[PDB]
């Protein structure tokens, strides 16, 4: 009942956290992502977050643990896309700039070039104004 | 190319983690 597409969806999300590929999400990797997403997690609540799903008490989340907690709550996905846009559009102007998109991928530790970023916008920017609006952003996600 | 859709589910994973803690704290 867990489709092959949902699992790969969860695997790709896990690999975003697991920047070093060691198969585990640490407090560092969790906090790094949360900051790139505009939040400022306290180092203690980072610990409390890992603690809720760490079943074997090693202070890390691995993929099956990650899978277990994502699979429990698959109840329905549009506001998800909307909120995601609100994260990327820092100046609330309704458009995601290249710099607004750079400052997230840079913060994520994606290790992408400024041209690589600019090609991501280019693929997404349909009307050609150099920026990604919400409806362009929807098609990019979906 | 497969980065951006993963960001959507990454966000959901954080909401769930924060909910699990808040569930405990209450
Ligand atoms: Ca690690
Ligand atoms: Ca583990
Ligand atoms: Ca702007
Ligand atoms: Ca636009």
């Amino acid at each position: 009942q867990l489709t092959e597409e949902q699992i790969a969806e969860f695997k790709e999300a896990f690999s975003l956290f697991d920047k070093d590929g060691d198969g585990t999400i640490t407090t560092k990797e969790l906090g790094t992502v949360m900051r790139s997403l505009g939040q400022n997690p306290t180092e203690a609540e980072l610990q409390d977050m890992i603690n809720e799903v760490d079943a074997d008490g090693n202070g890390t989340i691995d993929f099956p643990e990650f899978l277990t907690m994502m699979a429990r709550k698959m109840k329905d996905s549009e506001e998800e896309i909307r909120e995601a846009f609100r994260v990327f559009d820092k100046d609330g102007n309704g458009y995601i700039s290249a710099a607004e998109l750079r400052h997230v991928m840079t913060n994520l530790g994606e290790k992408l070039t400024d041209e690589e970023v600019d090609e991501m916008i280019r693929e997404a920017d349909i009307d050609g104004d150099g920026q990604v609006n919400y409806e362009e952003f929807v098609q990019m996600m979906t | 190319d497969d980065i951006m859709p993963a960001v959507k589910t990454v966000i959901r994973s954080i909401r769930i983690l924060k909910f699990l803690v808040a569930k405990r704290k209450f």
